[PDB]
């Protein structure tokens, strides 16, 4: 198990891709998934050890291109949207 | 502010930042 | 002017209250935002 790091998870059956993190959230002792209000997979528990992982979807943004005109400059910057600047 | 108050940025309905910050307005 | 000061002060005043103490006054507002919010849970639950 890897975590704050991306991966494609299979837990118990259940399959997402996210961010794996610790979390504080706390389980009721029979349950299997937290969820969402968009009834999304939030939480899950470990089950080889029982620990509460977040999850948090990949990252995503739009990538925008800032440019002067092309008469003035070839030159752009770029701006991913959204982010943090870890992933590019 | 205080009347008024990832969820769908987790499928892509990203919530962009409106151009103006609050502190601006 | 001294008059006027006074009912122009006290009117500010109970804009506070009107404010603080009834939720229903920016409803135009609260509506705004619980429509957007609303049909995007819509557009999720349509992906289930
Ligand atoms: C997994 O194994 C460890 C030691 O190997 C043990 O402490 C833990 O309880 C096990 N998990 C389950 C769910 O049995
Ligand atoms: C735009 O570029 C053209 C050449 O392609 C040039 O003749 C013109 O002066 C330029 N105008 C501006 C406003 O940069
Ligand atoms: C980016 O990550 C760093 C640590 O990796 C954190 O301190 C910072 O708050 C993060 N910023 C955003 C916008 O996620």
């Amino acid at each position: 198990l890897v975590k704050n790091k991306c991966v494609n998870f299979n837990f118990n059956g259940l399959t997402g891709t996210g961010v794996l993190t610790e979390s504080n959230k706390k389980f009721l002792p029979f349950q299997q998934f937290g969820r969402d209000i968009a009834d999304t997979t939030d939480a899950v528990r470990d089950p080889q050890t029982l620990e509460i992982l977040d999850i948090t979807p990949c990252s995503f943004g739009g990538v925008s291109v800032i440019t002067p005109g092309t008469n003035t400059s070839n030159q752009v910057a770029v701006l991913y949207q959204d982010v943090n600047c870890t992933e590019v | 502010f205080n009347k008024v108050t990832m969820a769908y940025r987790f499928n892509g309905l990203t919530v962009l930042p409106p151009l103006l910050t609050d502190e601006m307005i | 002017q001294k008059l006027i000061a006074n009912q122009f002060n006290s009117a500010i005043g109970k804009i506070q209250d009107s404010l603080s103490s009834t939720a229903s006054a920016l409803g135009k507002l609260q509506d705004v935002v619980n429509q957007n919010a609303q049909a995007l849970n819509t557009l999720v639950k349509q992906l289930s």
